[PDB]
């Protein structure tokens, strides 16, 4: 499976159908003649699989880093600096994207579950999003295509001057 | 440049060459310059009418020597040539202090850019 | 030498090759990440990226 | 190999010998003949056509060509690229075509105006409006779920 | 890379010290080792490019456009015989060398440290292509063809050196990675918008843009089937490239000295795709398919957007494809009627009734058919530009509804209907075009299935 | 329950094994016509199921699986849906065309180039299929041009007769005119909502939407055979028999009003959009009972018959009442 | 067989070659070989390699 | 054949510049192009402006 805590569901809720009828039920015989037919010989095609790898293994391990300091800790040029300093941060982009989709799977989720019940249990779920989405747009937005890192710092030291200015002449 | 050596005017090479490594055995532009002499041997074969790789090797030979020959000492010469180039530069920074000033190297947390974003 | 041993080996090759643009890697990662984000009740995706202290404005 | 002379430089003057080896170059009728003019769009010393030449010459006479309409020994009028068949169709219309345009523009305009005054008289049944349950439906639109209702409850009739 | 480059160095003599009747499956087996050793480079990971001393490196920029080209080698080999089969066996040696000498220009082209190794490459893909159209371009202007080919690359083309020897003695030395870790804007002053200028100008040219597109048409009509291929997919894709690359530097003056170029760009693809749909000269229909194609790919690399570069290459190495397939069958069609002229070779419909299987396809992959990837870099095309502009997806729908109307109309006018029971020499199509037509589009479907390597940088 | 979900994918995969078995067969078929009735027989025998479970309980479902360019913040799968449309359509379609491959065994028993026009009807089918299933909005434009392109092919069938590739030539241009209307569509939809996506864009309600409203009133009257983009309709009958019959009865012009079916949250607003509906059916409706007078063809009586048909379906959308269209749609 | 025909066995060696050369380049390039900040374990715990 | 290379590449001998050639030249070259370049201005300028000011719907605005 994977981590609940991440992926998270409502619970589970099945009612109980009661006939009121005596046919009785041509899909309750179709769905135990699909049980039948499908469902075991599948069983013991995984069973078999299961046991032809159960017998030795392999193993892969999710890749970890340390940390180089930050773009604004090196000086004018720094070729070898600035190098460790923008792949990772274009490292963060990549992940950071990746965080951008999760959150839209879960909007997409919400969604498809609740029908027509939406702005019953899932208003969280956009309110998030908007946040989410809010920061990604004030950060990574408008800075083009040659984004290398600095780009970014401009923008960083821009919005901040801009809203700093504001404030100070607005208080 | 001007000499710098303008006192030994045709010293093809002083004592001063003698201390910096020769160019060693297979180096690339030395089997650069002896695929050039077998091209040479290979068209001077075409024009005379004679069979093209054939019946000249002794003449393949003399010209492939011949520009492996040339092409050292003019190595040799470049070699030496790029070395009192960088010798006399260094000479000439460690010689004035005042007019080459280490730049102070301000870091990027106060470096300000501007920025224009580009849509 | 142009369906046989190029085409169909390339076909299986393009089919699966590592994580191109280290691809299931940052998957996980965000994975691992917003389980992070999630444990400590902190905003995942705090803007600016940069440390907002680590600045240094130029002022009027 | 073909003649370079077989090709077509330079208008129609002088007119005795120009209009002669066009004549003789093209295979067609001496006099009837007759260039752009010398407009300088182009356009050489290359026949001028009847211009319809697909939707006439009707297939019965049985030439060589049977959808291109030609016998291999024409001027090939300079529009052959367009005025096929497939392409554009210039058949005799039925009617007019003055006739044809000002009575579709017409129609077309008359919808039209008749739109918009359908537009300004729209038409109802004597209906009132809709009496949702939570004060004109709240919780179910854009949201504030516990922030701020404008109480209107529906008094009965 | 060196490894690429030594073993087209250790093909060329064999094929001059092939014997006879053996220069074919010699130059054909090699080069298809070449492909399978240019499928091993495929190794883009993440955060940088791919590094090697000094000269050599490779990101998705240049890793599809390479593999591109020696992919393209064989097929355009392969093309290149039976229309000079009676020629001397050492003319043949001669244009099949002159051949792997282009493709080592290229590879050393697309596997460029510095610019001006790029510039040297540049003319040094110039120089044989000039020698091949003008030799054995089968036609009158051959002559003029080569000669309008050369006067406007050397024309474009040369003071993009003194503006990147200004930017090597303004900057230090010229790595794409340095030149990513030491640029600066430069302001609206007007030298910065003379040399940049000049630097768009030379690819502009190289492109074709609108103003100087009577550059292709010449070299298209009046050109053998290799040089045709190598011209058109290679030459305009490597102009391309060299704008993609140089336009790191120079940020911000694009904003205000690009609006010419766009829209030249759009009203001449408008007119081009116009232009395309009502000449004679089969062969040409092609040619300004291109034009109009690139002048989508200027639009796309200058309104700077990363969709827009994703869709950018795609659409580059998509129509490298169909533009290479579709002069194959040209030439195919010009083999079958010696005509060139679009109106006199018709039917074959009841003749030659699989041919006609690999003509519709290519024109549903020139007509965007929605798994095409022509579909996908004109998508994304259209979603970089209308976040552009708002206003300028017309030009861009119009273009679409006139690109299927001539491509189609290329389809149905010569192939569907009615011979004209006087043509009576066509044989029934050899296994060689049909086996360049099977491996024209094969590798386009089984890239369709799974397209995320030949997406861009940013991806 | 995975059963719903695997027997409407059994129903999507049926429908490829003739195709590649002639693709993949080097020894000759001539039972090819019995091979595809008797799929497509078992094939609606198989979506009979789903929408008896779908009645039975609700349950609606989306699959997707083996996403490709997840480049930016929006991705896109293979993703394909299933709610009371793509229920309630399929078998509808399926029964109509498996009539329409009796019909053609027994009307094009004499063209020996029976198995090419059956590897054409079955590969559109696929494609109206895709159509008619999918959510990502990407493949919806799959389905789109790629039943275009079989429209083209299976009108220009009989080679010679200019009309009739005329015909088809007016049919691509048509179908280009829907492509520049759903591509703005498109375009809006990613630039102020993220992505191209039937669940987000229905899970927010953008009210200003008249710029993709207009876009999707260009790509359905180009689609459609509507006030403007009509007349390659007749031209479209001048095509052989069982290629009228599938491509202007149950398909093919159908999609162009049922896009607008399924973008039913987005029109519940937008009031000015549902005027622009329904005059514009109203003049498709009176402009073909109009022209259906002294037609001597029959063929072109019912492509006007079929069109004032669509005209009463752009008026039932122009009312917010998308679930009459349906039902109208089936009957 | 292969004295008597040599020639479609050339350019494997001569990609060997090239692969050879690139090989004597990264121990030609072997500086920085566990001085890097992001890259620096402890060398352990073969014999005195990262890599080559 | 003699349509061909009349239409191709005699086009250019004959050719003259009258008023009538050079004024039409004039107007289908660079006519259209700087209309839509006025409108691409007066477009250009009024989102410049617009999200200048900060009257967009970019609340989220993401795939730029
Ligand atoms: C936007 C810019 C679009 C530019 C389109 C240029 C089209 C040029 C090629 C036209 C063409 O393909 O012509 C063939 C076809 C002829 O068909 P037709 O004459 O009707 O033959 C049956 C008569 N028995 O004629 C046609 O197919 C005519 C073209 C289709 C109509 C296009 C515009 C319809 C909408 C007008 C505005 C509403």
């Amino acid at each position: 499976s994977w981590d609940k805590d991440v992926y998270p569901e409502p619970p589970r809720r099945t009612p109980a159908p009661s006939p009121q009828t005596s046919l009785p039920n041509p899909i309750t015989y179709l769905t135990k003649a699909f049980d039948l037919l499908v469902d075991r010989p599948v069983t013991l095609v995984r069973e078999f699989i299961e046991r032809q790898h159960a017998k030795n293994k392999y193993y892969y391990y999710h890749r970890e880093f340390r940390r180089v300091p930050d773009i604004t800790e090196c000086h004018e040029k720094d070729v070898l600096c600035m190098f460790e300093a923008e792949m990772q941060w274009k490292r963060d982009y990549k992940v950071d994207q990746e965080i951008v989709n999760i959150i839209q799977e879960r909007l997409k989720a919400c969604q498809q579950r609740e029908g027509e019940s939406h702005r019953q249990n899932c208003a969280k779920e956009l309110q998030q999003f908007t946040q989410v989405v809010k920061a990604y747009q004030d950060r990574y937005h408008d800075l083009g295509a040659h984004y290398s890192a600095r780009k970014c710092l401009a923008k960083q030291k821009q919005r901040m001057l801009a809203e700093r200015k504001a404030t100070k002449e607005a208080a | 440049m001007t000499g710098r050596q303008a006192r030994a005017p045709l010293q093809f090479l002083p004592d001063e060459a003698r201390s910096l490594p020769p160019p060693k055995l297979t180096d690339p532009r030395l089997a650069y310059i002896g695929f050039l002499g077998y091209c040479s041997g290979l068209i001077d074969n075409a024009i005379r009418r004679r069979p093209v790789l054939s019946a000249g090797l002794h003449r393949q030979f003399l010209y492939i020597t011949s520009f492996v020959f040339v092409g050292y000492y003019l190595l040799k010469r470049q070699d030496y040539m790029y070395a009192v180039r960088d010798h006399d530069m260094f000479s000439y920074i460690k010689s004035h202090p005042e007019d080459f000033p280490e730049k102070d190297k301000k870091t990027y947390r106060e470096v300000f850019e501007e920025f224009h974003p580009v849509r | 030498f142009g369906f046989s041993i190029v085409l169909v080996l390339g076909s299986t090759f393009v089919a699966y090759l590592p994580d191109y643009r280290m691809q299931e890697w940052a998957r996980r990662e965000a994975e691992r990440l917003v389980k992070y984000r999630e444990a400590h009740g902190l905003p995942l995706m705090e803007s600016n990226c940069f440390d907002p202290s680590k600045i240094q404005l130029p002022e009027d | 190999s073909h003649i370079t002379k077989d090709m077509l430089p330079g208008p129609y003057p002088k007119t005795p010998e120009e209009r002669a080896a066009a004549a003789k170059k093209y295979n067609m009728r001496v006099e009837d003949y007759e260039p752009y003019p010398d407009d300088g769009m182009g356009y050489g010393d290359y026949p001028k056509l009847p211009d319809r030449s697909q939707q006439e010459r009707d297939p019965w006479y049985d030439w060589d060509h049977p959808d291109l309409r030609l016998n291999w020994g024409e001027p090939m009028h300079w529009d052959l690229d367009m005025y096929i068949r497939n392409r554009v169709d210039t058949s005799p219309t039925p009617v007019n075509w003055n006739l044809m345009c000002k009575h579709l523009f017409g129609f077309v305009a008359f919808m039209l105006f008749m739109f918009w005054v359908g537009e300004t008289y729209p038409t109802y049944q004597p209906v009132g409006p809709k009496q949702y349950p939570y004060n004109n439906l709240y919780l179910e639109r854009g949201g504030d779920p516990n922030k701020e209702p404008e109480p209107v409850v529906h008094y009965e009739i | 890379m060196l490894k690429y480059i030594i073993p087209t160095m250790m093909l060329m003599p064999l094929t001059w010290l092939s014997k006879n009747s053996m220069i074919w499956i010699n130059t054909t087996l090699h080069s298809l080792l070449i492909s399978l050793t240019s499928l091993l480079l495929l190794n883009q990971f993440g955060d940088n490019s791919l590094n090697f001393s000094l000269t050599f490196f490779s990101d998705s920029l240049s890793t599809p456009l390479l593999i591109l080209t020696m992919w393209l080698l064989p097929l355009m080999l392969m093309a290149s015989q039976h229309h000079l089969s009676k020629e001397n066996l050492a003319r043949k040696k001669l244009f099949i060398s002159m051949l792997i000498l282009l493709q080592l220009f290229l590879i050393m082209t697309f596997t460029a440290t510095e610019l001006i190794f790029f510039y040297i490459m540049f003319e040094a893909t110039l120089v044989p292509t000039l020698i091949i159209i003008t030799r054995w371009g089968n036609q009158t202007e051959r002559l003029n063809a080569g000669l309008y080919f050369l006067f406007y690359t050397l024309a474009g083309s040369l003071p993009l050196l003194v503006a990147l020897i200004y930017i090597q003695n303004t900057m230090g030395s010229l790595n794409f990675l340095i030149l990513q870790y030491w640029v600066q804007p430069m302001p609206n002053s007007w030298s910065n918008t003379f040399m940049w200028l000049a630097c768009m100008m030379a690819f502009m040219v190289k492109m074709p843009l609108y103003g100087l597109h009577l550059w292709l048409p010449k070299a298209h009509v009046e050109a053998p089937i290799a040089g045709s291929m190598v011209l058109a997919a290679i030459l305009l894709k490597l102009g391309g490239y060299g704008m993609m690359r140089i336009t790191l530097l120079l940020n911000p003056i694009t904003d205000f000295m690009a609006y010419p170029f766009i829209m030249l760009s759009l009203w001449g693809m408008i007119m081009t795709s116009s232009i395309c749909l009502r000449q004679t000269d089969l062969k040409s229909l092609i040619a300004y398919s291109s034009v109009s194609h690139m002048a989508l790919v200027i639009v796309a690399i200058l309104i700077q957007t990363p969709w827009s570069y994703m869709g950018a290459t795609a659409l580059m190495i998509a129509h490298g494809l169909t533009s290479s397939m579709l002069f194959c069958l040209a030439n195919s069609n010009y083999e079958r009627v010696h005509s060139r002229t679009m109106i006199l070779a018709r039917g074959l419909q009841t003749l030659l009734p699989l041919m006609a299987a690999w003509w519709l396809l290519a024109s549903l992959t020139n007509l965007a058919l929605p798994p095409s990837i022509n579909l996908i870099g004109e998508l994304f095309v259209v979603m970089s530009t209308f976040s552009w502009s708002n206003i300028t997806i017309i030009l861009m729908g119009l273009n679409m509804v006139i690109t299927a109307l001539y491509s189609l109309y290329m389809l149905i006018t010569t192939q569907r209907g009615k011979h004209t029971h006087h043509i009576n020499n066509i044989l029934p199509s050899f296994t060689r075009e049909n086996a360049l037509m099977s491996l024209h589009m094969l590798p386009l479907l089984l890239l369709s299935l799974n397209p995320k390597i030949i997406l861009g940088p940013l991806y | 329950m995975n059963l719903f979900s695997s027997l409407t994918l059994v129903t999507l995969i049926l429908l490829t094994m003739p195709i590649a078995a002639i693709n993949f067969n080097t020894h000759k078929f001539t039972n090819y016509p019995l091979y595809v009735k008797t799929t497509i027989s078992c094939a609606f025998i198989t979506s009979m199921i789903p929408t008896m479970m779908f009645i039975h309980t609700g349950q609606e479902m989306i699959i997707s699986n083996w996403h490709w360019l997840t480049i930016q913040t929006l991705k896109l799968s293979l993703s394909f849906k299933m709610d009371f449309f793509s229920m309630m359509f399929v078998p509808v379609a399926l029964f109509v065309t498996w009539s329409i491959m009796e019909f053609s065994m027994w009307y094009m028993h004499s063209d020996p180039n029976i198995n090419q026009f059956f590897k054409y009807l079955l590969l559109f089918l696929i494609t109206m299929l895709i159509l008619v299933t999918a959510n990502n909005l990407f493949q919806l434009f799959i389905g789109w041009e790629g039943v275009g392109i079989m429209s083209f092919l299976l009108i220009g069938w009989w080679y010679g007769r200019t009309d009739a590739n005329t015909a088809a030539l007016q049919a691509i241009l048509y179908n280009r005119i829907g492509d520049i209307g759903f591509i703005l569509a498109m375009a809006w939809f990613l630039i102020n909502l993220n992505t191209w996506d039937l669940q987000q864009i229905f899970m927010l309600n953008p009210n200003d939407s008249n710029l993709p409203l207009m876009g999707l009133i260009l790509a359905a009257t180009g689609k459609s055979a509507q006030f403007g983009l009509h007349p390659w309709l007749p031209s479209a009958m001048e095509g052989p028999t069982p290629v009228s019959a599938l491509l202007h009865s149950s398909t093919m012009v159908v999609a162009g009003i049922f896009l607008l079916i399924r973008f039913y949250p987005l029109t519940e607003n937008n009031k000015f959009g549902q005027s622009i509906m329904l005059c514009l059916g109203a003049m498709t409706t009176l402009f073909t009972a109009m022209c259906a007078l002294t037609q001597n063809d029959i063929k072109k009586i019912i492509a006007f018959s079929t069109s004032s048909q669509l005209g009463l379906m752009m008026v039932t959308i122009g009312i917010n009442q998308p679930h009459l269209a349906f039902l109208h749609i089936c009957t | 067989v292969v004295r008597d025909h040599w020639i479609h066995v050339l350019v494997p060696v001569g990609f060997v070659f090239g692969y050879y050369l690139d090989r004597k380049n990264d121990e030609k390039l072997a500086a920085f070989r566990n001085k890097s900040l992001l890259y620096k374990r402890e060398l352990k715990p073969n014999e005195e390699v990262t890599w080559k | 054949i003699r349509w061909t290379c009349a239409r191709s590449a005699n086009v250019y001998p004959n050719f003259r510049p009258n008023t009538k050639t050079s004024l039409l030249g004039a107007l289908f070259g660079i006519g259209p192009l700087i209309f839509w370049y006025y409108v691409f201005k007066t477009d250009r300028d009024r989102k410049e402006k617009l999200i200048q000011e900060g009257k967009l719907d970019r609340t989220f605005n993401i795939s730029y």
